[PDB]
């Protein structure tokens, strides 16, 4: 309850267009 | 292209306005939403004033 609280616990705000993203640890 | 000059003494006018320092607006929009639904807040909704 408090890492879904530090960060984030098709939406409506897009003005550009679909975005991706990955993470690799390094 | 004349050299135009802009900052807060000029625009003094608005800045030092009475309905700027009013926030009764301001008061009563913040008066109408509530508490947000986070774990945070409702936590942080207590009791000092």
């Amino acid at each position: 309850a408090w890492v879904r609280q530090a960060t984030g616990a098709g939406g409506p705000a897009l003005l550009h267009g679909q975005r991706a993203t990955c993470e690799v640890i390094l | 292209r004349i050299p135009q000059r802009i900052s807060h003494a000029e625009a003094l006018k608005t800045l030092c306005h009475p309905a700027i320092h009013d926030a009764g607006p301001c008061l009563e929009a913040f008066a109408q939403a509530g508490p947000p639904q986070g774990d945070d807040r409702v936590r942080a909704l207590c009791r000092r004033e």
